[PDB]
RNA sequence: UUCUUAGACCGCACCAAGACGAACUACAGCGAAGGCAUUCUUCAAGGAUACCUUCCUCAAUCAAGAACCAAAGUGUGGGGAUCGAAGAUGAUUAGAGACCAUUGUAGUCCACACUGCAAACGAUGACACCCAUGAAUUGGGGACUCAGCACGUUAUCUGACUUCUUCACGCGAAAGCUUUGAGGUUACAGUCUC
């Protein structure tokens, strides 16, 4: 019916591909096309600040000695998935058209 | 004693595999070999009721009985390897991580050279779920 | 307990590491004709690189080293190379989206009958002046970089034995050359060895092993 | 029991939603210069609190809220 | 539900078998469409560009007719790790192979045959002309050792995909569409077809 979104909720432009590979979700296991799927990059700590202190005490070769590593992952979510944990939210008309590119 | 008597008055590096998931938390003991071990501790021994066997409290309560058995095995320093979950599971550990570490540090064990050792695929099989997901 | 029949040993490493006894390990007693020494052989013992060497622990404490047990002797354990591994996290630090990832594998056969898969990795680097959002490259500028890699590694290591070849990977003499030589083809950010896996082991020989440790402590 | 004083160093903020419980931070003045790397634990509190209030602690190494 | 002292879970080492190639992977590319992602080697192609080479109207679009065509299905043989319709068991519920959980057959893979049924969508038929604003990207062209090289910047051009979330005129019932048309149409006629 009505063209709600010009790009159709995709990063896939018309008249190019018409097919982009499916990708699983790290929530519910749902598949969707890669372009539709909602990418985020996490940078998840291996220790809270509160505990970081306590462990860096007992360390000598680590903590102070070398900066602590972090678990990195890419997270591709489904639409429904994203919305429900409210990391993507509905926006007014003027704002929906805005993009921030791939930068945070 | 039972432990060090030819490595005594010197630190000894164990290794500790920590596996944190949303049904239980495990704390294991290895000696930079992985071919021999001394103790296998599960959250579920210390705390009962399946929800609370993966909770932070489970971890810490278990961790103190790591330390108890390490000082009888001559182990003093502990390398640590944090593990999340399977390669057809998620990439997130449960809440029992970050609890265990602090409990050990505070209990006078040394901690150095922590690592992230987890099974992440180059690619693997179709993930459990459906096309339409769990719902 | 089970500690009634336990014992201890050490782990001796080659002379081309700067720490000989980096480990203190545990193994069951003979307990009849089962024989403790049998079990001890082919056991893998991991470490961190930066503890085991006192040189280039600055460059990486993000490398690990493994070994095997070729021969049990004394309370010692006489070992030889198994793998060297870059940690999972270290490559993410490097990695930037919008820069091409290159990789490659090389079968590198030494002077000895040992043989090594050398996995390699690399990434492209934007020029100092830039306006593009892309550091994307042509395909001829991919394979051509892999070309010099395979050449230069095979070349050197052919006439160099297993022992002294390990040294080049740990002290990262290889990496420096590789990163330098490839750079005019495409500016690289880093070039690294991801993983070093041992394929073929040719023999067990008392002499070569003993000599490769120098004098046992 | 253990009765271990601590001074409420500040009002950490509002956590919970019942109108009952607040989450506040406790600083240890119990220590005499004994090693603590904790060093100021967050504690959930029952009923009204105010800064500089001493209170006894039955527990230590509390991170309060956690992920749960 | 299910699995465990006949030692599970867990850790390390090694091996077997089958699928797949993460991240990097994009308001990017190639292909007529459907579609296509590890590396090396190999066979035959396709598009774009460059040219003071060649041919000289050989064209455009299409009833008839021919070829290709996602997934699920059917035939025969091989394979069968993972997931999984049907089935089984446990919950949830007033009722529940339900949605959920543990299992599990067909199927999921490959070869050779069929089927031609999709929101096969850009819901926009094909070819051709004219039509403005700004900033980028993708290829080519212009101003020792796979090496008289490769990348980048300034400027120009031809060919592709799209954005102005300051797209000009105009059109449309509005949403919207804009050299990339649904514009140049009651001042109604470029061409063909469904």
């Amino acid at each position: 019916m009505t063209t709600k979104r010009r790009n159709h909720g995709r990063a896939k432009p018309p008249c190019s591909r018409g097919r982009t590979r499916p990708v699983h979700c790290f929530n519910c296991g749902r598949l969707a096309p890669k372009d539709k799927a909602v990418g985020r990059f996490v940078v998840r700590r291996m220790l809270d600040q509160a505990s970081a202190r306590d462990v860096a005490e007992a360390s000598n070769v680590y903590g102070a000695g070398f900066p602590m590593p972090k678990l990195y992952m890419k997270q591709r979510f489904c639409i429904a998935c994203a919305i429900h944990s409210r990391t993507v939210r509905a926006r007014p008309t003027d704002m929906r058209k805005r993009r921030f590119t791939t930068k945070v | 004693f039972y432990g060090s008597s030819a490595a005594k008055d010197e630190l000894v590096y164990g290794v500790v595999h920590i596996y944190a998931s949303f049904n239980d938390t495990f704390v294991h003991v290895t000696d930079m070999s992985g071919r021999e071990t001394f103790c296998k501790i599960t959250g579920g021994m210390k705390v009962k009721a399946d929800r609370d066997e993966s909770s932070p409290y489970a971890a810490m309560m278990a961790a103190q009985d790591v330390v108890a058995r390490c000082k009888e095995c001559g182990i003093n320093a502990l390398h640590v390897k944090m593990r999340a979950t399977g390669g057809v599971g998620t990439r997130s550990p449960g809440p029992g991580a970050q609890a265990a570490l602090r409990a050990l540090a505070r209990a006078g064990m040394k901690i150095g050279r922590i690592e992230d050792v987890t099974p992440i695929p180059t690619d693997s099989t179709r993930r459990k779920g459906s096309r339409r997901g769990r719902r | 307990e089970t500690m009634s029949r336990k014992e201890w040993y050490d782990v001796v490493a080659p002379k081309n590491f700067e720490v000989r006894q980096f480990g203190k390990t545990i193994c069951n007693k003979t307990q009849g004709t089962k024989i403790a020494a049998d079990y001890l052989r082919g056991r893998v013992y991991e470490s961190n690189l930066a503890d085991l060497n006192k040189t280039q622990g600055d460059d990486d404490a993000y490398r690990k080293v493994k070994f095997v047990v070729q021969e049990v002797q004394g309370r010692n354990l006489l070992t030889q190379f198994h793998s060297m591994e870059m940690t999972s996290d270290r490559v993410y630090f490097l990695l930037r989206k919008w820069c091409t990832t290159i990789e490659a594998a090389v079968e590198a056969k030494t002077a000895d009958g040992y043989t090594l898969r050398l996995f390699v990795i690399a990434f492209t680097k934007k020029q100092s002046n830039q306006l593009s959002k892309n550091c994307y490259a042509k395909t001829r500028l991919v394979k051509w970089v892999r070309h010099r890699i395979t050449n230069l590694i095979r070349q050197r290591l052919s006439k160099v034995n297993i022992n002294e070849a390990v040294t080049l990977l740990t002290r990262n003499i290889l990496r420096d050359r590789l990163a330098k030589r490839c750079n005019p083809i495409v500016p690289l950010r880093d070039l690294r060895i991801r993983k070093v896996k041992v394929v073929r082991t040719p023999r067990f020989d008392a002499q070569a092993l003993l000599n490769a440790h120098g004098e046992i402590p | 029991d253990q009765a271990q004083v601590g001074l409420i160093i500040k009002v950490l903020g509002r956590t919970g939603s019942r109108g009952n419980v607040t989450q506040v931070r406790v600083r240890l003045m119990a220590e005499e210069g004994s090693p603590d790397a904790n060093r100021t634990i967050v504690r959930n509190v029952k009923g009204p609190c105010k800064e500089g209030d001493m209170l006894s602690l039955m527990e230590t190494e509390r991170e309060a809220r956690r992920l749960r």
